[PDB]
């Protein structure tokens, strides 16, 4: 007995790949009401028609981490941010000083530094530039001169000064993803979520369905809903502080905007350029005030302990309030486009959680309705985006606006955890891992239409 | 023709039922066989993608042209295969793994076995050429 | 200058009138071979359409592969007709119809004969490696 | 996806000079394998080429299996050189000339050597009925 060489195509096999895809995009979120807009360019339309054949018997290997897509669509997207590099007014790419004690609006306003201020040693040192002026908050009364200072235009010191003008928009369209001819798309599931492995109802798709962009520093929000509990994703979740994830059942809902008014007063500026000094004191009384539902975080929290415990057994557990640094580490962010934002997760998120045979403390509180309220910083100077040397006094808008949101999800990390009462932060992460979300449904393959086995039958000669 | 059953040319469907059992569904699955504006610019992508495919079909059939075999999809050749690198023999094979193992068993020696697929086939035509060659 | 039923389907899309010599004919003839804007929009149609053709002329040779022939625009075979489908004298048949008279005269016949066609030659192609098969 | 060899198909550029290295290594020569809205354009124009070209090889693929060569890259069948066709002789053309010379002296005979293969292959056909017309 002996056995001889043969070959078969249409064979059904696959291997992972790193490529490229192309993407679709909702049909009318941009028209010919968005002439020339980045969010109009490039990728197409949405298709309603995403089907599948079953691996029945069938099984896969996933790890969310290792996957390529996370860079795939980190690039493409933040190009929006270089189209908006509009160049720097003729007034204040040098250093500029400004000159104010009270503002100059009819009162300096009801919170905090806003305390409104002209130019004045300003290139010329003359009216047509020192008549020209900006709304304050904070980081606009820097230091500049001695004591009695004339303030310092901070944006001027880093290698890209600008601004994303009203003009341009950010609206999280959802992308829905397709991988090339002969390429696929592989979506993992089954109640066991975790996105690393081993996954059992492997399924087949031409293209995902939408998913959204996110901009948050701690909590994840506005979109993809879990499905049906709570659950918690790490690289290596035996590791010490490295960064964990936790998705969630029921949109537990932020409650606030801060609608402070000043008026539509912006200025064809120097040299025919624009700018946007908005002035006036009507509806200046306002401020961010923000409130959430309690009982809707505290649910997550108290059942989080057991999720924990099975983790890290018996042991007594704790969340502190986030860490230190920057406001922007020292908080949870947003823009509703309109003033940019960063809320007190390092006042919040104080919590010990007590794990033995446990009937006990474990929370915020117990048994009041109530809710609760919950204050917030501002930032309207901006090193716009992280990990680059670009920066931006933000353009303001009137009145109060349609924003709010609820929460997807936490950004965590495990700070202290080599001792009992065993401890985690809110924050930490890549700025990438906002795109970590949903995504652990997917893997990207290259079909190979064809392989070769023994046989019994020899050739003819 | 039709509409998608999820997967175009390649026509993957049968995904690890057993290679043995394969080979019946295989060549059963041969046997049978804005208003108008940025939708009519998506209207290219696709094609463009259409066109992808019949590429990579065709380039990838040439081979098998080199391999001395015609799309007749069961070609076989007397390289040997000779058992010592997965030695399971033959129901153990067919009955046991998917394709989707059988690449795992095997991938890299595949570098060398085209060559061996190339250089036979160039022998079942020196072989007999030879012969006539002697007038 | 190239052979027409469509652009390239159906190398003359005139018959010629008598499936006698028409078949010769037909390999020789295989062997002799604003205003803008919406403009740019016209131009997917005739795209889809010669995608469409490539597409169905590949299916179409695949099952010709299947049967073990390609290219040979006729080709035989080892598959028997038991006297009993019309049986109309093989000169008159070929003097006198059109395949557009075999079309009504014959046919439905035909998922049964590609049975034939496609069975016949997978067991015969396994019958000579099966008769080669031992050592 | 893959590079140019003046065509992206035939793959021009290893010209070889003698034919005679070409020849003995023709095989690797191939085993080797507004915004943007104006994009519809620069997609449409060179998409066409790109289709006709696919469109051109399958002309060439019809040839092939008219002369009875489907998929294969060296082939022969049963016609003779016979004497008149220009003396250069084996031992004085691969080693003294190059394929764009060859095509120079041989370009006259083309379709009359077409036309002989294809008699000849439609009579090889029938010829083996010398044997196997048994009824
Ligand atoms: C996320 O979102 C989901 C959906 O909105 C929330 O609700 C889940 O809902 C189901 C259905 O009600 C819950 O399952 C139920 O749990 C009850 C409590 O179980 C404990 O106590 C019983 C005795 O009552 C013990 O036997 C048991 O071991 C547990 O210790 C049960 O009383 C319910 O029983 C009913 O279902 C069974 C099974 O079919 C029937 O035979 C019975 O007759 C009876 O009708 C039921 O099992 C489920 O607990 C909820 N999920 C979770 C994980 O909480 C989630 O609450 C929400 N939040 C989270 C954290 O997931
Ligand atoms: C989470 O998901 C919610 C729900 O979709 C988003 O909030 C909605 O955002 C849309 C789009 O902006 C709002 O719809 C339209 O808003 C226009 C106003 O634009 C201002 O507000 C956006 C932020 O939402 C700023 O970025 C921008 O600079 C502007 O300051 C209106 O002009 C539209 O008017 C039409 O609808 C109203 C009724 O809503 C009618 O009275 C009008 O006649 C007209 O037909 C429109 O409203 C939508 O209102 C928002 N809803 C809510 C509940 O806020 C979040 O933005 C999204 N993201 C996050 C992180 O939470
Ligand atoms: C956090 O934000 C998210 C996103 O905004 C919220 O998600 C989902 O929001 C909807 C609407 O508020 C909730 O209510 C159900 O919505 C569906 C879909 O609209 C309704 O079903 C049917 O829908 C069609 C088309 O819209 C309509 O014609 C029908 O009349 C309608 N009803 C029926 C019986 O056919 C359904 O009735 C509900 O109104 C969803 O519940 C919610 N998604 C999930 C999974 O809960 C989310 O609500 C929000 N959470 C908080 C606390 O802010
Ligand atoms: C914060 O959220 C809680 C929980 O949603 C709110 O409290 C309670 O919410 C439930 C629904 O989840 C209310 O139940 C409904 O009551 C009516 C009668 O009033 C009944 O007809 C319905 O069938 C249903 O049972 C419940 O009334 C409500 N209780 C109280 C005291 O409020 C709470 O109101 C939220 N608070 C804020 C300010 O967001
Ligand atoms: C097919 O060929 C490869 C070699 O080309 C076979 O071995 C695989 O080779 C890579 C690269 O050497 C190995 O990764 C490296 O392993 C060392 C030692 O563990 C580690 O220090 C390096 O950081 C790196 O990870 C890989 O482990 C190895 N795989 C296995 C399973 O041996 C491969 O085995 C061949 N396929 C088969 C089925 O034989
Ligand atoms: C397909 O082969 C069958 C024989 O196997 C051919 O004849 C079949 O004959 C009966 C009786 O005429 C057809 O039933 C009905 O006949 C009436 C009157 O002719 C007609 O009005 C009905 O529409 C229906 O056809 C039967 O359908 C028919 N079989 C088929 C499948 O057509 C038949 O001539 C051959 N047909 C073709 C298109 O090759
Ligand atoms: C077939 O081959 C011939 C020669 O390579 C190609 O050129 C034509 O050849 C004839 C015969 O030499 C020329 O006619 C006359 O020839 C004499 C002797 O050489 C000369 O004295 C006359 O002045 C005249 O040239 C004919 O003119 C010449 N054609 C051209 C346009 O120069 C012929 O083109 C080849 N045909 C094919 C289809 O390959
Ligand atoms: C409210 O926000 C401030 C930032 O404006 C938080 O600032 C620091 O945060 C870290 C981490 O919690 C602490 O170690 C520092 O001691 C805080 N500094 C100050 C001056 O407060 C602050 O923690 C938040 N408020 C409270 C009461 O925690
Ligand atoms: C076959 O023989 C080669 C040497 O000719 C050897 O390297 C290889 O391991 C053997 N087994 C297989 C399955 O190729
Ligand atoms: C042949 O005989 C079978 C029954 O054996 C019958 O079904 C078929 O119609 C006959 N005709 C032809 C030409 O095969
Ligand atoms: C071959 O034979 C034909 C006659 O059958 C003759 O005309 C021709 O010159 C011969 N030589 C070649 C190479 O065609």
């Amino acid at each position: 007995e002996n056995l001889w060489v043969t070959v078969y195509y249409g064979v059904p096999v696959w291997k992972e790949a790193k490529t490229t895809l192309f993407c679709a995009s909702d049909a009318k979120a941009y028209e010919k009401e968005v002439h020339n807009v980045w969010a109009t360019h490039a990728c197409v339309p949405t298709d309603p028609n995403p089907q599948e054949m079953v691996l029945k018997n069938v099984t896969e290997n996933f790890n969310m981490w290792k996957n390529d897509m996370v860079d795939q669509m980190h690039e493409d997207v933040i190009s929006l941010w270089d189209q908006s590099l509009k160049p720097c007014v003729k007034l204040t790419p040098l250093c500029v000083t400004l000159n104010c004690t009270n503002a100059t609006a009819s009162n300096s306003s009801i919170i905090e530094g806003m305390k409104n201020c002209s130019f004045n040693i300003t290139t010329e040192l003359r009216d047509k530039r020192e008549k020209k002026n900006a709304l304050f908050y904070k980081l606009d009364i820097v230091q500049l001169d001695g004591n009695s200072s004339q303030y310092r235009l901070i944006n001027c010191n880093t290698s890209v000064i600008t601004q994303a003008c009203p003009k341009v928009s950010f609206d999280p369209i959802p992308i829905h993803y397709c991988a090339p001819a002969g390429y696929a798309i592989l979506k993992c599931n089954n109640k066991t979520f975790t996105g690393t492995g081993p996954c059992n109802n492997v399924s087949t798709v031409q293209c995902t369905h939408g998913i959204k962009p996110v901009v948050s520093t701690q909590l994840l929000l506005n979109g993809s809903l879990a499905e049906g509990e709570i659950i918690i994703r790490s690289e290596n979740i035996t590791n010490n502080v490295k960064t964990i994830i936790v998705h969630l059942n029921e949109s537990v809902k932020i409650e606030c905007t801060r609608p402070n008014n000043k008026t539509r007063t912006s200025i064809r500026i120097g040299p025919g350029q624009w700018f946007y000094a908005t002035g006036q004191v009507i509806g200046d009384i306002r401020e961010a005030y923000c409130n959430i539902n309690e009982s809707k975080w505290n649910e997550t929290l108290q059942r989080v302990s057991k999720k924990l415990k099975e983790y890290f057994p018996h042991k007594n557990i704790t969340f502190q309030p986030s860490s230190g640094g920057d406001l922007e580490i020292t908080t949870h962010s947003f823009n509703c486009g309109g003033e940019f934002f960063y809320c007190n997760t390092s006042s919040l998120f104080n919590r010990t959680y007590m794990a033995n045979s446990t009937d006990m403390a474990n929370s915020t509180e117990t048994n009041s309705t109530r809710t609760i309220t919950i204050h917030c910083r501002i930032k309207q100077i901006i090193n716009m985006w992280q990990e680059v040397g670009r920066a931006m006094y933000a353009p303001p808008i009137a009145g109060n606006i349609t924003c709010i949101s609820n929460i997807t999800g936490l950004l965590l990390t495990r700070d202290g955890g080599k001792n009992n009462t065993e401890t985690f932060r809110p924050g930490g992460g890549n700025m990438k891992d906002n795109w970590r979300s949903e995504l652990y449904k997917y893997k990207v393959v290259k079909i190979e239409p064809l392989g070769v086995a023994p046989t019994r039958c020899k050739r003819r000669v | 023709a039709v509409g998608i059953g999820a997967v175009f040319l390649g026509f993957l469907g049968a995904a690890g039922s057993t290679m043995g059992a394969a080979s019946m569904t295989l060549t059963v699955q041969a046997r049978n066989l804005q208003h108008l504006l940025k939708l009519t610019v998506w209207g290219i992508k696709q094609l463009q993608a259409r066109v992808l495919a019949v590429e990579r079909y065709l380039r990838d059939q040439q081979l098998l042209g080199i391999w001395g075999c015609s799309g007749k999809l069961i070609c076989c050749t007397n390289v040997p295969w000779n058992s010592s690198w997965s030695n399971r023999n033959l129901s153990e094979i067919w009955d046991n793994m998917t394709w989707l193992q059988w690449d795992k068993e095997i991938s890299n020696y595949t570098q060398i076995i085209y060559g061996l697929l190339e250089e036979s086939q160039n022998q079942q035509e020196k072989n007999e050429q030879d012969l006539l060659a002697l007038d």
